[PDB]
RNA sequence: GUGGGAGAGGGUGGUGGAAUUCCCGGAGUAGCGGUGAAAUGCGCAGAUACCGGGAGGAACGCCGAUGGCGAAGGCAGCCACCUGGUCCACCCGUGACGCUGAGGCGCGAAAGCGUGGGGAGCAAACCGGAUUAGAUACCCGGGUAGUCCACGCCCUAAACG
RNA sequence: CCGAGGGUAGGGCCCGUGACUGGGGCGAAGUCGUAACAAGGUAGCUGUACCGGAAGGUGCGGCUGGA
RNA sequence: GCCCGGAUAGCUCAGUCGGUAGAGCAGGGGAUUGAAAAUCCCCGUGUCCUUGGUUCGAUUCCGAGUCCGGGCACCA
RNA sequence: AAAAUUCUUCA
RNA sequence: UCGUGGAGCCAUGGGGGAAUCUGGGCGGACCACCGCCUAAGGCUAAGUACUCCGGGUGACCGAUAGCGCACCAGUACCGU
RNA sequence: GUGAGACCCAGUGGAGGCCCGAACCGGUGGGGGAUGCAAACCCCUCGGAUGAGCUGGGGCUAGGAGUGAAAAGCUAACCGA
RNA sequence: GCGAAUGCCGGCAUGAGUAACGAUAAAGAGGGUGAGAAUCCCUCUCGCCGUAAGCCCAAGGGUUCCUACGCAAUGGUCGUCAGCGUAGGGUUAGGCGGGACCUAAGGUGAAGCCGAAAGGCGUAGCCGAAGGGCAGCCGGUUAAUAUUCCGGCCCUUCCCGCAGGUGCGAUGGGGGGACGCUCUAGGCUAGGGGGACCGGAGCCAUGGACGAGCCCGGCCAGAAGCGCAGGGUGGGAGGUAGGCAAAUCCGCCUCCCAACAAGCUCUGCGUGGUGGGGAAGCCCGCAACCCCCCGAAGCCAGGGAGCCAAGAAAAGCCUCUAAGCACAACCUGCGGGAACCCGUACCGCAAACCGACACAGGUGGGCGGGUGCAAGAGCACUCAGGCGCGCGGGAGAACCCUCGCCAAGGAACUCUGCAAGUUGGCCCCGUAACUUCGGGAGAAGGGGUGCUCCCUGGGGUGAUGAGCCCCGGGGAGCCGCAGUGAACAGGCUCUGGCGACUGUUUACCAAAAACACAGCUCUCUGCGAACUCGUAAGAGGAGGUAUAGGGAGCGACGCUUGCCCGGUGCCGGAAGGUCAAGGGGAGGGGUGCAAGCCCCGAACCGAAGCCCCGGUGAACGGCGGCCGUAACUAUAACGGUCCUAAGGUAGCGAAAUUCCUUGUCGGGUAAGUUCCGACCUGCACGAAAAGCGUAACGACCGGAGCGCUGUCUCGGCGAGGGACCCGGUGAAAUUGAACUGGCCGUGAAGAUGCGGCCUACCCGUGGCAGGACGAAAAGACCCCGUGGAGCUUUACUGCAGCCUGG
RNA sequence: GAUGUCGGCUCGUCGCAUCCUGGGGCUGAAGAAGGUCCCAAGGGUUGGGCUGUUCGCCCAUUAAAGCGGCACGCGAGCUGG
């Protein structure tokens, strides 16, 4: 039945976006933290 | 007269409809005066501050106006009675000798081809707005103003109607459609005669859509929930309240008047 | 038919003044009320009594009668509109077209019911105070429906001459 | 083919009987009050309405077969 | 089965602090009536449940009991 | 205008 | 150090509201002496702290230890 | 049909939280499954199905907060926080 | 310094060659290939789907697409195969979809407001799409792309020039764009069915047929013009207080003309110069393209009618004028040029998406042929097309699963007819109580159904007459056990309880009697409303205004809804009592030689709240007890008395409530702790936590009947999928170590392990489940811990909020 | 750091304090019936109504419709009223 992931692109970008995390202070200190430690992606990658 | 219809289903026996016949003349909006996105939506920024709303069938609105002082002097031709969705009332759309045209809530009485106008020198009949202290003592008017200039805010649904129950100062007297008695400005418009539609306490929705359609949502009481959502709530098995009939906030909801006492209005009301 | 007459006959709209109750205002003070006697009850938080202004509902004093009108029920302040019945006068017209009337249809006090409105007074029930052997009553103090209006029901009566 | 009749199903009128229940009639001297007949000691009656151990009381209107 | 409450005149119920005990109703006797009611005068009544103990004295304060009452007996 | 209830049975 | 305490001193949201050296604050309520100090404007190196970074040491570890990674690790992989 | 009505017949008409019934949305009873095909499935059966209907896409509301036809249900497979 | 921590990381064991190998749609053979094939390729049989298990498109997935080499691993077996490994290829657009267009919710956000910071609101504007707007149809090619490349026919924008028209000209004004649901008319088109007619390779089989035989196919696109359907639409001429007057455009007045029109326009469909395609068939290569009929849910489209709940925006596009400009500039024609960016493979109800898997689950839109069954997207079969589900071969035990049948009986089964059976469609007769007059109703209970021949009535289409279809009516007669001959396809009734009803809910044990519901009542709220969210600004309420909005209980409808304001809550009380700051300072204290400077501080004046007074029940709530009495006894209409704020009215009653209880009668039954009707000493009903009823409704719960049954007496047989055997692959929880017998004892009280005795050669396979206090979960009950949380309140203490004096 | 809990079903097996059927002593045993006590389980020990019921109470029979234990025997056997 229904499972609780159901992709799409446009949502995934709109909300865990770069952008989207750069308009919220919050959301700007889990990039720095994300930088900090070494990921090699800050932000979920997606591509259209 | 309302509608009435064999009970060839349930709810089908209890539901009743409003006669139509006031209206019966110019269903479609003047797409001109009333286009208006009208914007639906039970809550503010965020949550619902409206317990119960939501749903019901897409209304457009209609812009009428509540301060017929603009064209003073200027008369105009009752061209059409149509149906607002949004109010109680039967609104009236109406050409002015100017050209301009606009709806006003429909009084009871006004009909289509009737001139009327609104001013102090305008002849006090059914339909006319003039300022409270040119009207005749104990005439019946409706969409009245509450402060000179404001707007029209007071007796506007359906059936309603305040009387002019004397001068005294700048201010007349007014028993409003709740029975209070409140002093309002001289200044202040209104316009002469009931609201009309009157049969409108009548219409019995009938099944429980319907009051769906009018967009009002299942409401549930308080014994039903439990001690969180409510206070009545909670008790093993169907339960008298617990004392004393309180709100969901938790508010006594039997007596407990609330209007603000040091509110400056005050000195104008009596009842 | 023509011409005149009397009437609370009926329906709608408007309207007048007196009175009661309540509200505001003044002035005023130790009781008012009610009764067979009282008590309950209202009153020093200022009542009753008096004056001025306002609200509202219901009923129309005198005229008024042993009177009038209506088929009956019933119908009374004033005004206007719509409307029924009725009496006399003239012998003009029709030419027996009449009487009654099972059934049907309509009307039908009060009380009662429905939808909504209205609510001053009165007032079943109900609550007090008395009386009483008791008093679910007669008397007193309160009091709801009702009484009121519109629409729809009910269709009974000592609807009696 | 029709057909006495039998079978199945569903209705109508009718009589009897039934825990129990509602009044009713009648039966010398049981109980409680006393509503009516004399303003019957609140004039009586009456339609309807509600209430009460019971007659009955009160409301509203009507009658006189009361003054 | 455990925890509660009483009981007093013929009846329904008051009261006490340890000294006294009451009322209403009933009832007995007269009065009014023609006679009953009603009403009016007069009047008598108590092991304060039994029970031991304390005390100078107990209906009353303790201990045991009888009766008539009411209230609990849950998690399984 | 009245304070006030009643009277076994059969003759 | 100060928890209303005999509670000053330093701040200050509210109200009231001066003076310019006979001015004005302090010395633990408050007075009196005696003494200290100059508020309502600002700047000021050094001594001090830390270790992304470079070096040197180690009665530090030696691949289940030592950093989570001695290795192409904040990777693979898990999670929206 | 009556004074006029009400009302009564047919015919037309096509209303409705109406009916059977798929698609679709559900989830009644029983059976199986129970290291499953499956961290809720399959079979037979059953509720609704022009509505308070179902559904795609785009949006908004959240931790003592949201949302709730109310179960303390749901809020990314265990929510009295 | 390890042996234990259900310890941690790793490795390897046991169970075990065991379960299992993922839909019971199904296979067989012959050719190839190759080291090796049930499993790869080819052919022929066979079975499965066919509102698909087939095609097309979104989303998501991202090379899985195509080709050549390949097989360690991946694939539940095998593997030469592959969605796998290596390598090389492959995605072509002015017209399709997005962007150099529009606006929606919402987002963001100049200004502007707010907030300790972070930040929150927020006008214009901007962003934002399956909505609006916008120009491509039919073929042909590749191993792999095509509305993209190619062919034919047909278009759209810009730019320049030319010619002819004209007051040209906005980001501004106006029109338009522009809208719901249900039902519908007429033409068309898609699509499909026939043809004796047209075109075809062929075919006479096995008894018959050279046949109006059999089989295959008889279309697609197409400018202008022309038709046939429609859709939109009055022109005039004056005035002109409005369109935040800029307008000759709208809008209003007024009046020549014109009307179920015509004309003007704009689509749809035919037709059209011409281009394209074009089967069954053998070696693999022959072309017609015409005529009838059924016919949309699509098109003409913005059509029509009815209805109440009253149904986006913006741009493009018309039109009006402003600045400006009229050498401009737009408009129409006609030629020339110019025309970018992104996507385009492939999967796409699934093995490529979401479920750790090649997972029996989930996934939006379109097409979805034919025949028959009343219809249909249902059901059976079947086209096109696609599959036989990535372990097989045997055997023919028990046992389980799914499935068929049964003597006689027919609910005796059992908590219960649970389950399964019966019944089942359509046509016709015929249908009760009760009822809100709708319904109950598909009530029940019946009869009919096939095929053949004759006679016969309407309709559409033609053309009135043939066909082709479309509804019937009446006869004769034929064969079966049976005619919806298969598939799909209600068992019925009587009587109670609860809830009126359709509806909603515990995703994953509860679908109900619970929630909701129209409706009734109470209460608040006069507008900058009350109420809610927020520190605020602000927002919802509501662009509403008492016939409205909030809170609360009840819950359609009918008859109704009593008594008690003592306590509590709320409402009303300008008096009193109490009352905090603060006001006021009688009077007193510390100090100083003093003026002073500093402290305490009584009267009285001091709010809300409380006290007090009065009201209030569809506000929280409450709504009694004991003696005595009638001329048989009983019983008690009557009397007395205690207590209260007042003593439970109507109605109902051993009930979803009754303990004593299976009360006691009566009905039903052979028999009835249940059920139905009564009674009433109601442990412990009762009137809006409503009381008593009620037509209709219910996957709700109880009691009965009839019908039919393997539920049962009582079991038997049979089918298929497993189980069993062989080949291949090969787990799991559990596990101190084991060489692991019975009884009577004993033992921490229930011993394979101690004692005594009795049995017992060693080792397995298929079964059964009594024990190993078997596994599983550090018991969910219980108690313990001065553990935790959710909830309550007249627990304590605070806080928000609200009231209030200064 | 779990010994699954009432009743039913299936399958049984055991005790004797025996409900039958066998023997036998008294009897207030005529016969038939019975009563009672002794020996004796070898084998028997029904089908239904009602309730979850064990238990009983009825219905119709019977030679009898025995009492009781095996974790109120038996849920890695079933059922869950
Ligand atoms: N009279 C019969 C009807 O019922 C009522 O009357 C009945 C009763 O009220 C009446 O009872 C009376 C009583 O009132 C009066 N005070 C005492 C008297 N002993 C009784 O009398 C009754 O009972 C006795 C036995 O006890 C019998 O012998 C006698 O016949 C009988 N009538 O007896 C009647 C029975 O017949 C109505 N009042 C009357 O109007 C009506 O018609
Ligand atoms: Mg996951
Ligand atoms: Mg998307
Ligand atoms: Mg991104
Ligand atoms: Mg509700
Ligand atoms: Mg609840
Ligand atoms: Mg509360
Ligand atoms: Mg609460
Ligand atoms: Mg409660
Ligand atoms: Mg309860
Ligand atoms: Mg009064
Ligand atoms: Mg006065
Ligand atoms: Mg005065
Ligand atoms: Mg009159
Ligand atoms: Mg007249
Ligand atoms: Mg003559
Ligand atoms: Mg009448
Ligand atoms: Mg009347
Ligand atoms: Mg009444
Ligand atoms: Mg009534
Ligand atoms: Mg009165
Ligand atoms: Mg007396
Ligand atoms: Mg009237
Ligand atoms: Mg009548
Ligand atoms: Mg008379
Ligand atoms: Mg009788
Ligand atoms: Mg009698
Ligand atoms: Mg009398
Ligand atoms: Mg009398
Ligand atoms: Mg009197
Ligand atoms: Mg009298
Ligand atoms: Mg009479
Ligand atoms: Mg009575
Ligand atoms: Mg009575
Ligand atoms: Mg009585
Ligand atoms: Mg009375
Ligand atoms: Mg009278
Ligand atoms: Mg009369
Ligand atoms: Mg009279
Ligand atoms: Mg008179
Ligand atoms: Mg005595
Ligand atoms: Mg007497
Ligand atoms: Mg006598
Ligand atoms: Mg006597
Ligand atoms: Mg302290
Ligand atoms: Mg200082
Ligand atoms: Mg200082
Ligand atoms: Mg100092
Ligand atoms: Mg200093
Ligand atoms: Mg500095
Ligand atoms: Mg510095
Ligand atoms: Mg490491
Ligand atoms: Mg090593
Ligand atoms: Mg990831
Ligand atoms: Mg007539
Ligand atoms: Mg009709
Ligand atoms: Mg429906
Ligand atoms: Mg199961
Ligand atoms: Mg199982
Ligand atoms: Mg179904
Ligand atoms: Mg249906
Ligand atoms: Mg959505
Ligand atoms: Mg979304
Ligand atoms: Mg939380
Ligand atoms: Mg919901
Ligand atoms: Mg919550
Ligand atoms: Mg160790
Ligand atoms: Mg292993
Ligand atoms: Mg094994
Ligand atoms: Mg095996
Ligand atoms: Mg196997
Ligand atoms: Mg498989
Ligand atoms: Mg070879
Ligand atoms: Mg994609
Ligand atoms: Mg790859
Ligand atoms: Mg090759
Ligand atoms: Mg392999
Ligand atoms: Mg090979
Ligand atoms: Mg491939
Ligand atoms: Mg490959
Ligand atoms: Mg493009
Ligand atoms: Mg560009
Ligand atoms: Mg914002
Ligand atoms: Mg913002
Ligand atoms: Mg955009
Ligand atoms: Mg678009
Ligand atoms: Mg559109
Ligand atoms: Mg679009
Ligand atoms: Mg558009
Ligand atoms: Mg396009
Ligand atoms: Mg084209
Ligand atoms: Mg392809
Ligand atoms: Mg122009
Ligand atoms: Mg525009
Ligand atoms: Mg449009
Ligand atoms: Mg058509
Ligand atoms: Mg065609
Ligand atoms: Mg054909
Ligand atoms: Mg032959
Ligand atoms: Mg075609
Ligand atoms: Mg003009
Ligand atoms: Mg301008
Ligand atoms: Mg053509
Ligand atoms: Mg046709
Ligand atoms: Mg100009
Ligand atoms: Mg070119
Ligand atoms: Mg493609
Ligand atoms: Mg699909
Ligand atoms: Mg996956
Ligand atoms: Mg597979
Ligand atoms: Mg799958
Ligand atoms: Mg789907
Ligand atoms: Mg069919
Ligand atoms: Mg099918
Ligand atoms: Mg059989
Ligand atoms: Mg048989
Ligand atoms: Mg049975
Ligand atoms: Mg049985
Ligand atoms: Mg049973
Ligand atoms: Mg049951
Ligand atoms: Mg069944
Ligand atoms: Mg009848
Ligand atoms: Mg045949
Ligand atoms: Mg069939
Ligand atoms: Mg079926
Ligand atoms: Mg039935
Ligand atoms: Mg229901
Ligand atoms: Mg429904
Ligand atoms: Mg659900
Ligand atoms: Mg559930
Ligand atoms: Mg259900
Ligand atoms: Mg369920
Ligand atoms: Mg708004
Ligand atoms: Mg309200
Ligand atoms: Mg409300
Ligand atoms: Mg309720
Ligand atoms: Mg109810
Ligand atoms: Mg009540
Ligand atoms: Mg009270
Ligand atoms: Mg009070
Ligand atoms: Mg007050
Ligand atoms: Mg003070
Ligand atoms: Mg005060
Ligand atoms: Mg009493
Ligand atoms: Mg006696
Ligand atoms: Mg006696
Ligand atoms: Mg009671
Ligand atoms: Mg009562
Ligand atoms: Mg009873
Ligand atoms: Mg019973
Ligand atoms: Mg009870
Ligand atoms: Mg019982
Ligand atoms: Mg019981
Ligand atoms: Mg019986
Ligand atoms: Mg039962
Ligand atoms: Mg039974
Ligand atoms: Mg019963
Ligand atoms: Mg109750
Ligand atoms: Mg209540
Ligand atoms: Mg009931
Ligand atoms: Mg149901
Ligand atoms: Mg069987
Ligand atoms: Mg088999
Ligand atoms: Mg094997
Ligand atoms: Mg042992
Ligand atoms: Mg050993
Ligand atoms: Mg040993
Ligand atoms: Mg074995
Ligand atoms: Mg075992
Ligand atoms: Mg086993
Ligand atoms: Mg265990
Ligand atoms: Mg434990
Ligand atoms: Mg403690
Ligand atoms: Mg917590
Ligand atoms: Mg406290
Ligand atoms: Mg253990
Ligand atoms: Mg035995
Ligand atoms: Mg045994
Ligand atoms: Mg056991
Ligand atoms: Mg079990
Ligand atoms: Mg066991
Ligand atoms: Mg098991
Ligand atoms: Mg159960």
């Amino acid at each position: 039945m229904k499972r609780t992931w159901q992709p799409n692109r446009r949502k995934r970008a709109k909300t865990h976006g770069f952008r989207a995390r750069m308009r919220t202070p919050g959301g700007r200190k889990v990039l720095k933290r994300r930088r900090q430690k070494g990921r090699w992606r800050l932000t979920p990658a997606v591509r259209k | 007269a309302v509608k009435k219809f064999k009970p060839y289903t349930p709810s089908r026996r209890f539901m009743t409809v409003a006669d139509f016949s006031e209206i019966t003349k110019t269903e479609p909006e003047k797409s001109l005066v009333k286009p208006l996105k009208k914007t639906g939506g039970r809550n503010n920024q965020g949550r619902i501050t409206v317990r119960f709303r939501g749903g019901g069938h897409k209304r457009l609105y209609r812009i009428i106006d509540f301060k017929r002082w603009d064209k003073v002097g200027i008369p105009a031709k009752v061209a059409a009675i149509e149906y607002d969705p949004n109010r109680s009332a039967r609104i009236a759309l109406l050409h002015y000798v100017d050209g301009e045209k606009r709806y006003i809530i429909a009084p009871d009485g006004l009909q289509v081809g009737q001139q009327v106008v609104a001013g102090p020198d305008a002849p006090i009949q059914v339909g006319n707005a003039l300022p409270l202290r040119f009207i005749p003592v104990g005439t019946v008017v409706h969409a009245v103003e509450l402060e000179p200039k404001k707007g029209a805010k007071l007796a506007r649904a359906a059936g309603t109607s305040a009387q002019i129950q004397g001068r005294e100062g700048d201010y007349v007297i007014l028993r409003l459609p709740s029975g209070e008695l409140r002093k309002v400005h001289g200044e202040c418009y209104a316009t002469v005669g009931a609201v009309g539609n009157a049969d409108h306490k009548n219409i019995v929705l009938g099944k429980a859509g319907r009051s769906r359609w009018l967009g009002r949502r299942p409401h549930v009481r308080g014994a039903a929930m439990n001690p969180v959502d409510h206070p009545h709530g909670g008790g093993e098995g169907r339960a008298p309240r617990g004392r004393p009939p309180a709100s969901p906030w938790g508010w006594q909801t039997k007596g407990l008047k609330t209007r603000k006492r040091r509110k400056p209005s005050s000195r104008f009301i009596i009842a």
